[PDB]
């Protein structure tokens, strides 16, 4: 849902107020990815320990 | 094609062996050129020598 | 080249190590990216 | 750009399209200044 | 800039018909329709009718069959000739300029047109001069009496229109077949009895022009 | 474009298209002359 996908690209283009709003959602997105990861990883462990 | 006013043109040059119909081939087109035209497209016709 | 420097090249800007590679760039291909949206390689505008 | 383009008695050579059928899509022009129809009423020239 | 004011008509009797002449200035007249109305006889402002540009016109349906429109291309001049007036039919008339959505952006001036069947009279002018016990503070307060003149309008004016600070124009009073006009202005005292004071009275109808001395 | 003689009406509103150069933004940015000077998905003073 942010402007752009890449960080340089809206920190090259947007002021401070307005990067950290679209940083924000890909801060919670690419969060949420690798706790999935995570979250999937782990289980996946428990079934090959 | 017209994407957001910019009339995109693309092209591809090759030999072929055919003596019927469209022959049966797969080869991906490149860019050509890229015009921003802005004009709505509805027909269109081909020149013939 | 094959230096970590902070580079910028019409707008794709970012960390990398300038390197010549073995990739064969079409004249309309201006800059590569890999699947993560990250740039893999660049056309110089100055010296194409 | 009062001090420039207003002039005494008012400065009309900008105009704009009052209204229009449908809404223009993103950079869209139209210099056409034929009468188009308000209602069902069929003009074909003549305002009125 | 803009100009499209009315003249022409001075008395009219009723059921009877007349000619209006109304200069358009500031634009030309094959790139706006001149719209025709009137001015409150009575109820709400009306509407008469509208030359589009080089084309046909509309007409009021309670006038299309008397009111006509003679737009003078040529001349940069609008006519228009009524037929079967009634004395209802009393007020200013006015041309404006076709707008976007058949707006009428500009207004003119018009003229008081006047329907009776009483017959036309110069105005007999008589000032208000204040007697020589006349007493001032700081300023004085001076007019006329314009009685017995027939159409409307009359202007008063204080030395040819020169004070402007308290000028007040009254409305005519309806007397038998004339009207009574009065005025009120002000201006301070060392203008009179020092310097020279005249009312200036000018009848568009009758064209007269009265000076009398206050 | 900006000290133009005159512009055009908003709705023959000219596309002036921009290629093959270079220009200073501060400059506008900064020149202390514009009534309204508001960006929409980029920075003026970054886009330099």
């Amino acid at each position: 849902g942010a402007i752009s996908s890449v960080l340089n690209d809206i920190l090259s283009r947007l002021d401070p107020p307005e990067a950290e709003v679209q940083i924000d959602r890909l801060i919670t997105g690419r969060l949420q990815s690798l706790q999935t990861y995570v979250t999937q990883q782990l289980i996946r462990a428990a079934e090959i320990r | 094609k017209n994407i957001d006013g910019y009339f995109k043109i693309y092209s591809k040059h090759t030999p072929i062996n055919l003596v019927r119909d469209l022959p049966q081939g797969f080869s991906a087109l490149e860019p050509l050129v890229d015009l921003p035209i802005g004009i709505n497209i509805t027909r269109f016709q081909t020149l013939l020598a | 080249k094959n230096k970590c420097v902070n580079f910028n090249f019409n707008g794709l800007t970012g960390t990398g190590v300038l390197t010549e590679s073995n990739k064969k760039f079409l004249p309309f291909q201006q800059f590569g990216r890999d699947i993560a949206d990250t740039t893999d390689a660049v056309r110089d505008p100055q010296t194409l | 750009s009062n001090n420039l383009d207003s002039k005494v008695g008012g400065n009309y050579n900008y105009l704009y399209r009052l209204f229009r059928k449908s809404n223009l899509k993103p950079f869209e022009r139209d210099i056409s200044t034929e009468i188009y129809q308000a209602g069902s009423t069929p003009c074909n020239g003549v305002e009125g | 800039q803009v100009q499209l004011k009315q003249s022409g008509p001075s008395l009219v009797q009723p059921s009877q018909s007349l000619s209006i002449t109304c200069t358009v200035s500031g634009f030309s007249l094959t790139s706006y329709g001149v719209h025709w109305v009137r001015q409150s006889p009575g109820k709400g402002l009306e509407w008469l009718g509208v030359m589009w540009r080089g084309g046909n016109t509309d007409y009021n349906a309670a006038f299309m069959s008397r009111l006509s429109i003679t737009k003078d291309n040529s001349k940069s001049q609008v006519f228009f000739k009524m037929n079967s007036l009634q004395t209802d039919d009393t007020a200013i008339y006015y041309c404006a300029k076709n707008g976007g959505a058949h707006a009428m952006d500009f207004w003119g001036q018009g003229t008081s047109v006047t329907v009776s069947s009483a017959k036309t009279t110069p105005p007999s002018v008589y000032p208000l001069a204040p007697g020589s016990a006349a007493q001032t503070n700081s300023m004085v307060t001076l007019g006329c009496l314009v009685k017995g003149y027939f159409p409307e309008p009359v202007t008063v004016t204080w030395n040819s229109g020169s004070l402007s600070s308290g000028v007040h124009t009254f409305p005519a009073v309806l007397q038998s077949d004339l009207y009574t006009l009065s005025s009120s202005v002000t201006v301070p005292s060392s203008t009179w009895p020092s310097e020279t004071v005249t009312c200036n009275v000018a009848h568009p109808a009758s064209s007269t022009k009265v000076d009398k001395k206050i | 474009v900006f000290n133009a003689t005159r512009f055009a009406s908003v709705y023959a509103w000219n596309r002036k298209r921009i290629s093959n150069c270079v220009a200073d933004y501060s400059v506008l940015y900064n020149s202390a002359s514009f009534s309204t000077f508001k960006c929409y998905g980029v920075s003026p003073t970054k886009l330099n």
